[PDB]
């Protein structure tokens, strides 16, 4: 009438050379899409002998065979799964979009074990962006042997096969393109094979004309066995050992390892592994993220871990192995990759979880924190909702230690009745912070602080500005209190009266060169020190940033952090330079002797020396003198 | 053949998801905070209607029994029939209670996937090769 | 030797900035841009549905290479460490009429908190300064104009009604060199009631910017 | 036996819904596959009519535009194209695998000006994405008005003239999805279309609802919004090179990214070869501030096909090192995939890259001869070129040209090393550089005494970055690199003060055998060298290992403890100037009492300090600070 009805149509014409050009990137998955297939045949077998065990008097065993023929140029891959009949092969392999797996599975509804793939019906196509002419021959139970012939020219012919005999299952040969002989190599098909089926369930040969130059079985192709798949109550540790290294190569086995599955609408089960060493390409910048690997039905299909893990937990290595994802046209690919975030997040769940129990092994945790720490750190620095769980992990030395670091907790656990904040110090060493004139009143006080000795704590502690429910602070700053005893205190007021004067001409002798001159009693065996303001870079900030290549030196603008100078009443040279003040605060020698103090404690104080050839030469020259020199 | 299962997952630090003048260090903080307080408020709408309906449930069935009562009485049937209408009242507001559940129902369907609906933690096993 | 990459976080608190900022007259071009920025983030968060109208000066990072980040999404999920005891007893310049009739988070509440910012760039100086919700609303309303139990909310804890009626004063003249449309945008998002001010879009859109 | 022959089947219920639900990852191409069908149409319009003028009898206007429908939750696309007939509703649309474009492909012989976009028949149906039902009302001027309409149920029907006047191209109504309301945004609209119609060579509008004032006209604002302005921003790179001036292609870039000024510098490029391209460089006039925040995903340089932005991964069009420049490639000639989101043969695209690169290094050597705004442009992105030099050894024989430095002749004028090369003295043979934390360290260091007494130019280094360079850049213009902090330093001097400095190394070979004694595991060698002249003495590096600057910026920046390296790298030798009054002094001591331990101390002391004036930090500053407050004391009488 006024409408016409017309079922959807399909120029196959042209839809053949879109599957075959415009539907895979790769080239070399063609192994993978046919290996697929048969590992399900193979499953098909399986499932139909627990009906029926006498459907394998016809064949008892389940394997995939490779046989390359570099003589024809052709690849002949050998299937023992059931194989197909007539009308499969005319309504299954010669129909674009459909698949008798799904099928398959569609009666398997009744109830099975059975774990198949090939949702999509077009794979076997694939198999022309390789080879020039595909044959397929084959061999069902209940039907005769036929060949299927077609060179992706529109059409197909069927004809019975004749000579060798196929008990069941089915033979593809692949009569190769000219340019693409590159697959006949041992190593590019063995590549490949890595690359897509090291857990094929079923063992799957190669066969090289080697020595008596014969078709050599190589049975051990895909001998890696999976272990998620297994009952993790009944794996030992040996076996957690040997697939590790079978995964990572590396001779020496794992740290830790731990099994996590999750059940629901994201279903998957993973082996995450804690290894004992870093790899010293640890930090490349360009090395590929590849240390855990994403399968799906234990067939890989990335390996992205920019996106599936934190980068600084990129050193675990391991194997996530879900059991349904979307999947995109191309298997290269997963849709919705929020479900690699949702999965990511699961994951460093439990990698925390792991390091808390790793912890409680005080004696491999102190092994594990040595090579990782710094991996932490990166994690304090960047992760801003798990930091309060890493801060947990984290160890330092302290005052109190010798040569083994403590959790802050630990130091907590320290803290005097009347000890409001964490005392620390951040250096280039563990001795040159030592001995650093910041913590010697900090020891006369009986506290206990904190030594940061790599200069990621400069990150690090950034980000740490409450612990507990303690607060932080640095010796190296302006304002750090010590317990003030009054008398004490009305003393120092006293002193700061006395020595006023003497700091006032101080600053004018270096008004350029510090901020602020001033008694502090943080001092004890030093004259004097220079301090940082609590706005802005540190000293030891300072250093690192200037050391940084790509780093805008006009950010300086904002970061230059005022100097203090530090005067410590007590001493003979600092209570010498009050009465030369009094004598004559114009005295040139003083103030020369000033400059000098100066100089001496901004360099000792870790800060960088404006001129060393300067400083140097005011040192000559006081040589000199003591030489008698001139 | 259909993915549309996964069209609609919501994940609370998609570092993909940020703006320059904003600082994601608690932005995806924020993100939480709010899923969490959805969560909530949803949690108690189901529990309130659930209830609601439970309790007109029950008045409507004490009402039934009551009709039986008032049709057995010796002319207790003129309170029967106010009794009916009241009881097809606490019938309609149990149904309207269910209806708005029902809306709760489609809430879920509605509902974006997370970390909390999207799986439970089906197995965890840690090992430390430790010797 | 292998190349790796590590990068410092900015802590350049906008207070720092209007501490380390000249005198009463911010150059107004850089305002233009800051307001922008700002702004633009608003439209990010609005889009979102980011609920945070505790936001301070304070919660605003100005960074070095003159970008507004902003941080600190309400006291939902901030503070969680040592805090302010009088976060919200403190002089509530900064905080909306909205905040001070003990009603809700919107873009109108938002805006008028960065409003008194703006102002207070441009003064190096806290716009308004009053003691309860109802005498910091006596000080905005010496700039923005007042109106009695007619132009209110219907959401208002505060005596609506009891605050006596008085004119505006031109933002323009008020705020150091607040060029006239910039007064419009800061005098529609410093206007108390809230539908009568302008959107983060519809300021960040305006030719002012 | 017998051979049967057939065709190839399809199970087409199956096939839609892969073509729907598994082709495509970003539903954004929902609009651009649209309107990419809409520009065809126009184009086949545009041939037609340019032919035959009479085509465009029933319409000439072209263009395409968007009206969303937020009550009904539709979308309608107005296509002003050549439009479709009853035959083509059954045979093209209704067919997976099919396309006209084909037929104008085939057709169009005289046409070799035209260009369609895409030839696969299939994107159609991605409509399908979002929508849950699809109707296309067509009327070539061949055939009446039809209404072809589907829901993807496996099959489609086509309605007669509905009285909805179309009499030209297509209108496609688009019947969303209850969760796709997002694309009746339009916000949400402008940012698909802006990433992806961007260069149609027609005209796209939106018919948006108007934001307004209250209707109480007292005010009242417009009812609708014209959005022209999507397409703006024409191709450039499509118009002749020299027929294109700054006025007009200033616009563009600051349009090409949101930068109110206009460029640095640019580079138009055409590639009439196989991979037919072309494509617009720029530089801008100052760096970003995220420029080296390599964790942010790269798109500076981003991939048109046909003016239809397909890729923009920076990471194999150009070289981490030219990271800075930003530009447009467009090649009608590229193997894109069924996505169309990424291109096949990865191998194309490396080829495309060296060819940009190459002509990135003859804009460089363009700026080179505008010494103005080269400076301005080296000193904006020095790092970029610093770290090619470093990473990209290939190019180094160009990029090494475009250094420039601070010497001591040159001064506060920065100069090119081929300027110094031209300037080298007769037995100048080597470049004589220096490297530090600053230019007034270097400027005042005693390495560079007698170099400037020899009447030698050093070359002042300064940066980290430059500390990595002359890892790499070990020759130029045939002569060495020399560092003068290295030992071992052969400055070209008169052989008979090299014989007075042997004269000298015997009067102080005593005094150094004994400082070395002093120093024992605090210094590897001491000597005597003629390149010191104010000083007593130097710390001097090895010929191999780390630097003083270099240990600087390794131990300070580098994540990895590789204390390995640091162990092998740390070498160091203290050379003596035989002439300094102190030297001779230490001589005289040594002579009265080598065993003196005050001597011995002065030399401890001279140590430390030589360390600091090279840039070595102390083991303990605390302990040097602590002697020269004995010393102090000593001096106070305390
Ligand atoms: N070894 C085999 N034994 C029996 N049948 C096979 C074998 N390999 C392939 N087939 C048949 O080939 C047909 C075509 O399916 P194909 O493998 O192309 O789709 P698929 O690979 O299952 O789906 P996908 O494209 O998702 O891998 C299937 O119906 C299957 O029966
Ligand atoms: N708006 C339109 N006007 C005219 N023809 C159209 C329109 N939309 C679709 N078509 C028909 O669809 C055919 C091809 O469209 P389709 O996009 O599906 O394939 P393509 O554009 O050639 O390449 P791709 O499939 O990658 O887009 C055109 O030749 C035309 O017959
Ligand atoms: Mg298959
Ligand atoms: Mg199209």
């Amino acid at each position: 009438e006024e409408v016409e009805t017309f079922a959807f149509q399909a120029e196959i014409a042209q839809l053949m050379s879109l599957i075959i050009n415009t539907f895979y990137s790769n080239k070399e998955i063609f192994l993978r899409e046919l290996i697929s297939n048969a590992s399900d045949a193979l499953d098909k077998i399986r499932y139909e002998s627990l009906t029926d065990p006498s459907k394998l008097d016809s064949g008892k065993e389940l394997k995939i065979d490779i046989i390359p023929n570099p003589q024809e140029r052709t690849l002949t891959l050998v299937d023992t799964g059931i194989g197909m009949t007539k009308a499969d092969l005319i309504n299954n392999l010669g129909t674009i979009a459909k698949s008798g797996t799904k099928a398959f599975m569609e009666a398997l509804q009744a109830g099975a074990d059975i774990s198949m793939i090939g949702q999509f019906g077009v794979g076997f196509y694939s198999a022309y962006l390789v080879a020039e002419k595909v044959v397929v021959i084959t061999k069902h139970n209940d039907d005769e042997q036929y060949a299927w012939e077609s060179s992706a020219g529109g059409s197909f012919t069927v004809r019975a096969d004749h000579g060798e005999p196929i008990g069941r299952g089915t033979k593809v040969i692949l009569h190769l393109k000219e340019d693409q002989t590159e697959y006949l190599e041992e190593r590019r098909v063995k590549e490949v094979v890595k690359k897509h089926s090291q857990f094929i369930g079923y063992p799957i040969t190669l066969y090289l004309e080697k020595e008596k130059e014969k078709y050599i079985d190589q049975e051990e192709l895909n001998k890696t066995k999976p272990i998620w798949t297994r009952n993790p109550d009944d794996i030992t540790q040996e076996e957690y050992g040997e697939f590790y290294k079978s995964l990572t190569n590396d001779w020496e086995d794992h740290l830790a390892v731990k099994h996590f599955s999750v059940e629901g609408q994201l279903e998957f089960r993973a082996l995450l592994f804690i290894p004992r060493r870093a790899p010293f390409d640890l930090f490349e910048n360009k090395k590929k993220k590849n240390n855990i690997k994403l399968y799906v039905r234990r067939v890989f299909i990335m390996d992205s871990c920019d996106e599936l893990i934190p980068e600084y937990l990129n050193f675990i290595r391991g194997v996530v192995d879900s059991e349904d994802l979307p999947l995109n046209i191309s298997r290269e690919m997963l849709q919705q990759s929020k479900i690699l975030k949702v999965i990511r997040k699961n994951i460093v769940k439990k990698c925390l979880e792991l390091f808390s129990e790793l912890a409680e092994d005080k004696e491999n945790y102190k092994k594990f924190y040595e090579a990782f720490s710094k991996n932490l750190k990166l994690g304090i620095h960047e992760d801003s909702t798990n930091r309060r769980r890493l801060s947990e992990l984290l160890r330092y030395h302290t005052s109190q230690s010798g040569d083994e670091m403590t959790s802050l907790s630990e130091y907590v656990s320290r803290m005097k009745e009347t000890q409001k904040s964490i005392y620390y110090i951040t250096g280039e060493s563990k001795e040159q912070v030592a001995n650093s004139a910041f913590v010697e009143r900090v020891r006369k006080r009986g506290f206990e602080v904190v030594y940061m000795t790599e200069p990621i704590d400069e990150y690090c502690v950034q980000q740490l500005k409450e612990f507990d429910g303690k607060s932080l602070v640095s010796v190296t700053k302006e304002g750090l209190e010590l317990p003030e005893d009054e008398e004490e205190k009305k003393k120092m007021e006293e002193s700061k009266a006395k020595f006023e004067n003497l700091c006032k001409l101080m600053k004018e002798i270096l008004d350029k060169k510090v901020e602020k001159v001033t008694i502090s009693n943080r001092l004890v065996s030093s004259p004097c020190c220079i301090v940082t303001s609590t706005y802005g870079w540190t000293a030891n900030m300072e250093r690192i940033m200037k050391a940084q290549a790509l780093r805008d030196n006009s950010t300086m603008g904002y970061m230059m952090a005022k100097k203090h100078l530090e005067i410590n009443p007590d001493h003979p040279i600092v209570e010498t330079l009050r009465q030369k003040a009094e004598a004559d605060k114009n005295d040139k020698a003083v103030k020369d002797l000033v400059v000098l103090l100066f100089e001496t404690a901004l360099l000792s104080s870790g800060f960088s020396l404006e001129d060393p050839q300067t400083h140097s030469n005011r040192i000559y020259r006081m040589i000199k003198l003591g030489l008698g020199i001139d | 053949v259909d993915y549309s299962v996964w069209d609609h997952i919501e994940v609370s630090d998609d570092e993909d998801e940020t703006h320059p003048n904003i600082d994601t260090a608690s932005l995806f903080r924020w993100r939480h905070q709010a899923r969490v307080e959805r969560m909530e408020q949803f949690q108690k709408e189901k529990e309130e209607l659930d209830r609601g309906c439970r309790e007109c449930k029950r008045k409507v069935a004490e009402c039934q029994r009551k009709l039986k009562e008032l049709e057995v009485a010796e002319g207790g049937k003129a309170e029967l029939e106010r009794l009916q209408a009241e009881a097809q009242q606490l019938r309609k507001e149990e149904r309207s209670w269910e209806q708005k559940l029902e809306e709760m129902r489609k809430k879920e369907k509605s509902m974006p996937w997370n970390v909390d609906t999207l799986s439970k933690d089906g197995f965890s096993k840690s090992m430390v090769n430790t010797k | 030797i292998k190349v790796t990459l590590v990068f410092e976080h900015v802590d350049q608190d906008l207070r720092t900035y209007l501490d380390k900022a000249p005198p009463p007259g911010l150059p107004a071009e850089t305002i233009k841009d800051l307001m922008r920025q700002f702004l633009r983030g608003l439209d990010f968060l609005h889009a979102n549905c980011i609920v945070h109208r505790d936001l301070k000066p304070e919660n605003i990072l100005v960074t070095s290479g003159g970008t507004v980040k902003l941080a600190d999404f309400g006291l939902a999920r901030i503070y969680s460490y040592q805090m302010a005891l009088t976060p919200v007893v403190v002089t509530l310049w900064y905080r909306a009429p909205e905040v001070l009739l003990q009603s809700t988070y919107a873009t109108p509440v938002d805006m008028w908190s960065v409003g008194c910012i703006f102002a207070e760039m441009f003064r190096r100086k806290p716009l308004f300064c009053g003691n309860s919700e109802a005498d910091q609303l006596g000080k905005i309303f010496d700039l923005i104009g007042l109106p009695p139990e007619d132009d209110w909310p219907r959401d208002v804890s505060l005596p609506r009604g009891a605050f006596p009626p008085r004119g505006p004063r031109p933002v323009q003249s008020v705020v150091p060199e607040m060029e006239e449309s910039g007064a419009q945008l800061l005098l529609e998002m410093l206007t108390f009631n809230p539908h009568k001010r302008i959107s983060a879009f519809r300021a960040l859109q305006h030719s002012y910017l």
